[PDB]
């Protein structure tokens, strides 16, 4: 067993693909704009919001804005090797892109 | 900016208004079957994997940046029912 730890982050749920990793964070403004956005999460989490773009030289493309929410959710940390867990920590704040109107896919 | 030996999994819980805090106790029986079992403090939990269609992008709090691609586990909470009486 292990006891859970003291870190904590927060996770963005999109709904594209890191195979261009510039312009896939881009899609939320740059890796600068996705820093800001979970700080203000951790310090002003009524506030936290996050914008994303997945076309952007497209005219016709509604940028959308996340729903912002927290679960229960963890993060969990294994050791390739021997499958073992090396840390827990809480996912305190969840930008949801996925599951949204304009993204569904089945 | 952030990144794509030690592998990260989310566990997403069906019941997301169950507590578990830091310090709780943590333990699994079998992260690499199709059902693994995970314990937290006195509860249980049976998970499935699950691929969404789309990226994870994990980023911290200030502690003491990572883009997952991969499956998330996710957990209903059970009973440990005896067979029989
Ligand atoms: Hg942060
Ligand atoms: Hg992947």
């Amino acid at each position: 067993s292990l006891k859970i730890s003291d870190n904590e982050y927060a996770l963005i749920e999109h709904p594209g693909f890191a195979n261009n990793k510039d312009a896939f964070f881009q899609t939320l403004g740059g890796v600068q704009s996705i820093q800001k956005a979970c700080q203000t999460s951790f310090q002003n989490p009524a506030a936290a919001l996050l914008e994303l773009n997945l076309r952007p030289k497209d005219k016709y493309h509604h940028p959308v804005q996340a729903r912002v929410q927290s679960r229960n959710d963890l993060l969990v940390t294994i050791k390739k090797m021997d499958n073992s867990v090396q840390n827990v920590s809480r996912i305190r704040q969840v930008f949801l892109f996925r599951d949204m109107a304009d993204f569904q896919y089945s | 900016s952030l990144e794509t030996d030690v592998e990260n999994i989310v566990f997403q819980f069906q019941n997301s208004s169950l507590d578990f805090q830091s310090s709780d106790d943590f333990s699994i029986l079998g992260i690499d079957q199709p059902h693994p079992i995970v314990r937290i403090g006195g509860m249980f939990f049976r998970g499935t994997w699950h691929q969404p269609i789309g990226t994870d992008i994990v980023v911290p709090s200030v502690n003491d940046g990572l883009v997952l691609c991969k499956r998330r586990l996710m957990l209903e909470q059970i009973r440990l029912v005896p067979k029989n009486p």
